RNA sequence: CAGCGAAGGAUUUGGUGGAUUACUAGCUAAUAGCAAUCUA
């Protein structure tokens, strides 16, 4: 019911909620958008500092979301929003009633996939505007073709393709002309991501059970395989400044990194999110650069770097871990009790069933900070239980 | 704080089944709650982090469902000593509530999937889950005779469920905390308590309209109601009875308890009472 | 070379010199509109040149048995219960709830024992009071109390049956001329034994009893005894329902302690051994079946002053056997001593040398070795003094090895007075002179 | 008799020396030109 | 003295990254 | 950060750069055989011909310099300055001198190597540029006078950091110290991967190969005590043992034998990674020391295992393969020694995976079972797999004669085996 | 010593990250382009 006295305004302390956010550069810097129930929240990844915040609260839940260079599409219910700068500049409608749940932009391009097997090609009218408004064409994956789309992505150099990854199968649509090219073999178990690497047209795969298959999209074969025993993979990403790395994200919450070039396995941060919670739901890394941004479903956004090697000659073999750089998070369950700091209305206190006392403040999220449960000392100098 | 984990009365109250720990073992035992008609032995649970989560008397080989830890439901006669059979998911999520009307036993899981068993064929007979319902904690048939229609399922709040289609027909404001009893008290009415919290309300699982609360003055752990709505005692956390006689008439909005019974020794030494039964 | 053509590309025509970015992939100055393939051969070059080609995917697509199980493992170690026997040097014991938290003890904790079957502990100590606790991990509660006025105790002991495993007694004894036997019913009816059917002048103080299992040899029947030890070397064997006096056995030198050992022989019969030390460190060898006689007499190597002998891997009076089928042969015999030295015998070969050496002889605590006590699968030894505070180990065998992780210097352990093991669920309770049993749970249980 | 089978299991187990921080300190002294199996063999007295 | 595992002051470099709004052609 | 902090990293890129003449006598004076004064005032000509007559005489020696004399060595070197030429001849130079460097690792007892490596020392500046490889080439020697003269003019990398203390010493670094060096976690990657490339160009020597296992079994003797420093140190130490077990010297399968059996008696391994590091013991198994230490090998890693399955039948590949490498009279021999190794958990599994998979082979393990003891476990699965033998193929002497054994001694337990499964008066109708 | 006392406790220190003002994104020749590039 609309009020009279209290209009809403914001609803602050939330980071992300286990949608996989998208990252999007502008020039030579970053920016993280994370989905927040209904808004998405634009961060600045060189420090974590809250941009924009979208303007309205979409009536559904926002559930995909991509960034090209200044735009940001957004996809609930049934349709997709283009927005810049948090003000939204065009809504897609789509012709169905199935909920769209993934998208792609390539080119003059924006391809909807919903969850009845459908997919919605937009087009540019004329290639110098800014997004793809018009409609196009409509691709089907029948059930003699693949699963369930679980991913639809376009990996470069591919004149006007889409990778669609289904639950089994790997197909591949020409966009124009609105057909099939070529569907590959199957796979033995569901595969749940794909990412597609810097190497010319390869694709990751990661499964249900525990592997990445490094497809190669022109051979149609698979180039190699990486196990990890008993984990569900949830991302991939690869590293793009001269170092070979590849980082797979397990909804236990474990981020690994491994060696593609000497098939070893640099490190494994556990527990980096929790697995209740989603376990690490996006974890990507800024390209050209040794930082990874990870989120969660536990309302937490997270940045892991690479020092520079410690071996003066040696350093491909010698790869210090990743340690942890800035950070931004909420509660990750919903708040118990509530109070104001001061009368200036600046900082809250707010205190949740995760057991954890924040001071979330009004003015500028970043002010926002956990209060700590370090102990003193005794007084007597006795010890303590 | 009682030593006795769980534990419920058969319907017409004459036997206790009741879960307690034995030197870092479960121990599940069955008393008759008059001797006018000790029982020394229990089922052990042999492991040691196994442990019962829910449980249920079945209706003749009198038996107990307990619902363990590691997406089993144990089914134990208590004339004999052994589990008779143990229905199985296909998981290791713990379950959090079970119940059954005839030889329909259902199950809600910890990863909030809902199983149905077969207690005629030992068999799993569906296994689905539903959107918008992520914290799921209590399961109840909401009866109506052999059909085993509406579940009626709570995560904090109440969800009306029909198993036909799958989906949520209703949705009723729960509590703040998650909901610690749920039961079906008329064709037309269903009482909920939740946990840490001192208030019943009863609903209309018709309209979702609150028809009254109820007021007890100390948090609830247990609940009873005789067989025809007429009267409610519920057992508190400090160890007293308290006893709402006729609630469901016109203490308009909500009322309070009628009868307040609590128990002390010859010394001074009150006792608690866990787990009544009312009719 | 490539899994599909698309026929599209070869008929599409791009311009090029629209924007600045496809400005850079011509090959002259004259090109302006090139071919589908050309144009995707041209930004497939310049893809590459933004991001380098690495090795990896033209390198190697897919006595390395090692390496394989390596690059697929992530755990190296055994993993929950494929286990089955107690890894060395770091304990895994949780902390639970101390167990006379409940009711609290009014003097130092005497003497502690578990029941064999239910989840009871018996407490008791010098104010002449006894208390039994219903033991969980969390309410540790107070299932009955009973207080022997004038009487004040320093061991009790449960004590149950082999024939029926029924009676349910526990037999409780401090400084006095009596004994009482509290047969456990759910009024209390207690008997007390208060003669040596002859022998009152080498037995004035009811203290140090054991209770054990003799077997008639001539019938199959089994009933219990209460071991007393007397002034001069003296052990006096008495039946443990009708209180008459069976056998003594009469050691050289200062009794300072006894054990009992049992061994099967056949299908339903065991022999019951009594093994007694002298202070200087000489041990008698009982058979008590027949006759008290002795069998066996060997001479501890070293030790001079000897508080306490303590046998374990097998059914102890600490951990006691249920049914008649299920008595063993006690692998381990520790001796402990007021050095705090404890020599460990392994009686798999030490019952046939006469002088036999120890497996160990463990030194870590140095004050006088008052309780040392084998779990119930003997594999763990606890050694205990109460002299100095926090003075216990556990001592992981047949490693012979300390426990290095606990008890830390943070374990609330007090000045311990005495300590028990669980037969069932792998717990130690310990006993200390603040009137405090703290409850502890060793994971591998 | 699973419980009796169980402790002839855990009672067939035989006394082994456990490394420690300085069981292997005094192997640089004599590792000056001797052959490798006799290094092998210097180490399994030290473990055995 | 053991090595120093000290972390350096980590700032951001400036990538290039293949735009795919040239993966994209019309026909005549 | 600082200006005198980005100063700092300046002069430590441009450090071997002489920008005048101070420098250049602080810089030349920096030799391996002369005190600083006369090696001031030497030339580059006067320490190329004697570094030539020294690699000529390194040279007959060892056959393989003579490469470098071509590259290395030449005479278009004298007049090759270092930090002229860009970064890809820079790393041909620098992978050229870590050739040189993995070569004479072996070679540096003798003064034509020390007189050698003074030319890449004061031509090539390697104590300052190419110094990791010049450490870990010459670690071997830290008791000896040559180690003391490169760290006295060493400029010391960040990962050899506790030798910090011993340059410019009189004293040599210290056993302690070599274990704390390489304790650490990336000094253990930095020499695995120094190791790999000894291994790959065929230059690992026995004085190399027992320093290193010293070391590394110092290292995991040192961590004995928390397992996550064990856990972070398992892939590395097997990695390295997998590469030291997949190369042809007898010398290195036996150092990768003594790190396996060190590190099986130090943490309790899974029993899929015992029967890999079996499979790789086994794979290349060519000399006789090597099958001496790998007997013993095999032997420790089976008995360091507990649990239910210690005393499996090792499967199919791994008991023909290793039957392929020991037969049966390498096994009885071995048990029939004196000094009575401990081969209980191990003999049980491989007189189980006979039974399983020979079925001809039955009075060999009557002997052998004869010759060593065992336990209560190991003989009660032994008869009840010879009871399931009985029961799927007929029941010839063999059998009967283990079984005469098996009512030989302790005749109780195959009398409790046989009423767990089955009867004692249908198996004499049986057999 | 007593007392406090959960698989340890105390002191000291180096590095990094987040706040220390109230959150509308990078570059440029700027009504737009670029961000793979400004140049023919």
């Amino acid at each position: 019911k609309n009020s009279k006295i209290f209009s809403p305004f914001r609803i602050i302390g939330n980071v992300s909620n286990g949608v996989p956010f998208a990252t999007g550069t502008l020039g030579s810097t970053f920016y993280i958008v994370t989905c927040v129930g209904k808004t998405f929240q634009i961060y600045d990844a060189n420090t974590l500092h809250l941009l924009f915040v979208s303007e309205k609260e979409t009536p559904s839940s926002i559930v995909a979301l991509s960034a090209h260079f200044h735009y940001v599409y957004a996809a609930y219910e049934n349709k997709v929003g283009i927005y810049k700068r948090g003000i939204e500049e065009h809504l897609l409608e789509l012709e169905t009633d199935a909920n769209v749940e993934h998208l792609c932009i390539f080119g003059d391009y924006l391809c909807a996939s919903t969850d009845d097997n459908s997919i919605f090609i937009y087009k540019k009218s004329d290639p110098q505007d800014k997004y793809p408004s018009e409609f196009y064409t409509k691709l089907t994956v029948t059930e003699i073709q693949g699963g369930e789309i679980v991913s639809l992505q376009h990996l470069a150099t591919y004149l006007n393709k889409l990778t669609v990854v289904t639950k089994s199968n790997v197909l591949l649509f020409n966009v124009r002309t609105g057909k099939l090219v070529f569907t590959s073999n199957e796979f033995p178990d569901q595969i749940t991501t794909a990412e597609p690497a810097p190497v010319l047209d390869i694709i990751a795969l990661g499964t249900v059970t525990g592997e990445v298959i490094m497809f190669n999209m022109r051979k149609g074969k698979r180039i190699r395989t990486i196990k990890i025993p008993q984990s569900r993979i949830s991302s991939l990403s690869f590293r793009t400044d001269g170092s070979s790395h590849l980082s797979v994200g397990t909804s236990s919450g474990d981020l690994i990194f491994y060696d593609l070039d000497r098939r070893s396995r640099i490190h494994v941060l556990k527990n980096i999110h929790r697995e209740s919670y989603g376990g690490v739901t996006q974890a990507t890394f800024l390209n050209g650069q040794p930082i990874i941004v990870t989120s969660g479903g536990d309302n937490s956004l997270k940045e892991y770097v690479f020092d520079p090697s410690l071996s003066q000659g040696s350093g491909d073999v010698v790869v210090q871990p990743p340690r942890y750089l800035r950070s931004r998070g909420g509660h990750s369950q919903p708040p118990s009790y509530i109070a104001f700091a001061d009368s200036q209305s600046h900082f809250m206190l707010s205190a949740s069933k995760d057991r954890s006392l924040w001071s979330f403040s009004l003015r500028k999220d970043a002010q926002s900070q956990e209060m700590s449960q370090r102990l003193h000392k005794k007084q007597d100098g006795g010890r303590v239980g | 704080d009682s030593p006795v984990l769980q534990s419920a009365y058969d319907p017409s109250g004459q036997y206790l089944c009741y879960v307690t720990v034995a030197l870092d073992k479960q121990r599940v035992g069955v008393q008759p709650t008059q001797r006018a008609t000790w029982n020394e032995n229990f089922l052990y649970l042999e492991d040691s982090k196994l442990k019962v989560t829910c449980l249920k008397w079945v209706n003749d080989t009198v038996a107990i469902i307990l619902g363990m830890n590691n997406g089993e439901i144990w089914l134990y006669s208590v004339l004999a000593n052994e589990v008779t059979y143990k229905f199985t998911t296909g998981n290791s999520y713990e379950i959090k509530d079970i119940d059954l009307m005839g030889n329909q036993l259902w199950c809600i899981d910890s990863s909030d999937a809902f199983y149905q068993f077969d207690l005629l064929q030992f068999k799993l007979l569906q296994h689905f889950r539903i959107n918008n319902c992520v914290q799921l904690n209590k399961l109840t048939i909401v009866p109506a005779g052999d059909s085993v229609a509406q579940l009626l399922v709570a995560s904090h709040s109440i969800s009306l469920i029909d198993i036909e289609e799958k989906k949520v027909v209703m949705t009723f404001p729960g509590h703040v905390s998650p909901v610690s009893t749920l039961q079906v008290i008329t064709n037309e009415f269903f009482i909920s308590g939740a946990e840490g919290d001192r208030f019943l309300n009863v609903y209309d699982i018709h309209s979702g309209m609150t028809k009254c609360v109820l007021v007890a003055e100390s948090d609830i752990k247990e609940l009873s109601h005789s067989g025809q709505a007429d009267s409610i005692a519920v057992t508190t956390e400090d160890g007293s009875l308290e006893i709402f006689v006729d609630p469901l008439v016109s203490g308009n909005k909500s009322k309070k308890s009628s009868k307040k019974i609590q128990i002390v020794s010859k010394d001074g030494r009150k006792v608690p009472i866990y787990n009544a039964f009312i009719n | 070379e490539a899994a599909w053509i698309d026929s599209d590309d070869e008929k599409i025509k791009v311009p090029i010199l629209v924007t600045n970015k496809t400005k850079k992939l011509r090959t002259s100055y004259n090109e302006s509109k090139i071919n589908g393939v050309h144009y995707i051969n041209r930004l497939r070059s310049q893809f590459e040149k933004i991001y380098p080609r690495p090795k990896w995917v033209d390198d190697e697509s897919d006595i390395n048995a090692l390496t394989k199980i390596l690059s697929t493992t992530y755990n190296y170690k055994d993993t929950l219960s494929n286990s089955k026997l107690l890894p060395p040097k770091k304990l895994d014991i949780v902390r639970l709830k101390d167990a006379n938290a409940s009711h609290p003890s009014h003097s130092a904790i005497q003497s502690l024992s578990f029941h064999p079957s239910k989840p009871l502990l018996l407490t008791g100590g010098y104010d002449k009071t006894l208390r039994i606790y219903h033991i969980d991990g969390k309410t540790n509660h107070l299932v009955t109390s009973l207080h022997l006025v004038g009487s004040p105790i320093q061991t009790c002991t449960f004590y149950t049956s082999l024939s029926n495993q029924n009676q349910q007694n526990i037999f409780t004894a401090g400084r006095r001329r009596y004994m009482h036997s509290w047969d456990l019913s759910l009024t209390a009816k207690i008997e007390k034994f208060s003669r040596l059917y002859g022998h009152e002048s080498t037995q004035r103080s009811f203290e140090n009893f054991k209770v054990a299992h003799l077997q008639n040899s001539q019938t199959n029947s089994v009933h219990g005894i209460v071991l007393l030890q007397g002034n001069n070397g003296w052990i006096n064997i008495l039946h443990s329902t009708s209180g008459l006096w069976l056998m003594g056995c009469k050691i050289e030198g200062v009794i300072t302690d006894f054990c009992i050992d049992y061994q099967p022989i056949s299908r339903g019969k065991f022999r019951t051994i009594l093994i007694a030390v002298n202070a200087y460190g000489e041990v008698w060898e009982f058979d008590l079946n027949k006759n008290g006689h002795v069998i066996r007499r060997w001479k501890d190597q070293g030790g001079v002053g000897i508080t306490k002998i303590q046998v374990g891997g097998g059914t102890t009076t600490t951990c006691p056997a249920l049914q008649i089928s299920k008595i063993k042969q006690n692998r381990w015999l520790a001796v402990g001593s007021e050095s705090g030295f404890v020599n460990l015998y392994d009686r798999n070969n030490a019952m046939t040398s006469s002088t036999p050496t120890p497996v160990a002889a463990l030194d870590q605590l140095t004050t006088t070795i008052s309780n040392l006590q084998f779990s119930p699968d003997g594999q763990i030894l606890c050694m205990a003094s109460r002299a100095v505070k926090d003075a216990l180990r556990l001592v992981h065998l047949p490693s012979c090895s300390v426990f290095s992780n606990w008890p830390t210097s943070g374990t609330p352990l007090g000045k311990v007075t005495s300590v028990a093991f669980s037969p069932s669920g792998g717990l130690l309770a310990v006993g200390n002179e603040q009137g405090k049993v703290r409850l502890w749970k060793l994971n591998h249980y | 008799d699973e419980e009796d089978i169980a402790l002839e299991f855990i009672n067939g187990e035989k006394k082994d020396k456990l490394v420690n921080m300085n069981s292997f300190t005094s192997m640089f002294d004599n590792i000056q030109n001797v052959q490798m199996d006799t290094f092998f063999d210097r180490v399994m007295k030290v473990l055995t | 003295p053991k090595v120093v595992r000290e972390a350096k002051k980590v700032e951001m470099t400036e990538a290039r990254a293949y735009n795919a709004d040239a993966d994209t052609a019309k026909a005549a | 950060s600082s200006l005198s902090d980005q100063l700092a990293q300046v002069a430590s890129n441009n450090a071997t750069v002489a920008l005048d003449r101070k420098r250049r006598q602080k810089l030349h004076s920096a030799s391996l055989i002369y005190n600083s004064k006369t090696a001031a005032t030497q030339d580059y000509d006067f320490i190329f011909e004697n570094a030539s007559k020294a690699l000529e005489e390194l040279s007959q020696i060892e056959p393989k310099f003579a490469i470098f004399s071509r590259t290395l060595f030449s005479e278009s070197s004298i007049s090759l300055d270092r930090n002229v030429q860009t970064k890809e001849e820079i790393k041909d130079l620098d992978n050229a001198i870590n050739a040189y460097l993995l070569l004479a690792s072996s070679k540096w007892y003798l003064a034509p190597t020390l007189h050698a490596t003074e030319w890449l020392v004061r031509r090539f500046q390697i104590h300052v540029k190419n110094t990791e490889m010049l450490l870990l080439s010459t670690l071997n020697y830290y008791q000896t006078p040559v180690f003391k003269r490169i760290l006295s003019i060493i400029k010391l990398p960040p990962l050899f950091n506790c030798l910090s203390n011993f340059v410019r010493s009189e004293k040599p670094p210290t056993a302690l110290t070599m274990i704390k060096l390489f304790n650490d976690m990336d000094f253990l990657k930095l020499y695995t991967s120094y190791l790999d490339q000894c291994i790959k160009h065929n230059a690992t020597y026995t004085n190399q190969l027992l320093f290193t296992t010293c070391c590394f079994i110092n290292v995991v003797a040192f961590n004995s005590n928390n397992d996550e420093k064990l856990n972070q140190l398992v892939p590395i130490l097997l990695e390295i043992s997998a590469k030291l077990l997949a190369s042809k010297s007898k010398d290195c399968q036996i150092a990768a034998h003594t790190i396996l059996v060190v590190f099986a008696t130090a943490l309790p391994l899974k029993k899929t990674i015992i029967l890999a590091a079996m499979e790789t013991i086994l794979s290349n198994l060519d000399a006789k020391e090597a099958k001496h230490s790998a007997l013993l090998t095999i032997c420790k890693l089976f008995q360091t295992l507990k649990g239910q399955g210690n005393v499996d039948q090792l499967p199919s590949k791994i008991f023909k393969l290793f039957d392929s490498k020991f037969d049966t009279v390498s096994i009885l021999t071995f048990l029939d020694k004196e000094d009575k190794p401990v081969c209980d958990k191990f003999i049980t599994s491989y007189t189980r995976s006979i039974a399983r998979y020979d079925r001809s082979k039955l009075n060999i393990i009557l002997s052998l079972l004869k010759k060593i003891r065992l336990e209560r476990y190991e003989v009660r699965l032994i008869i009840t797999d010879l009871i399931y033998l009985s029961e799927i193929l007929e029941d010839k002497s063999q059998l009967v004669e283990l079984f005469e054994y098996f009512i030989s001694i302790n005749e109780d337990l195959v009398l409790k085996c046989l009423k767990s499964l089955g009867l004692t008066g249908e198996l004499f109708e049986i057999r």
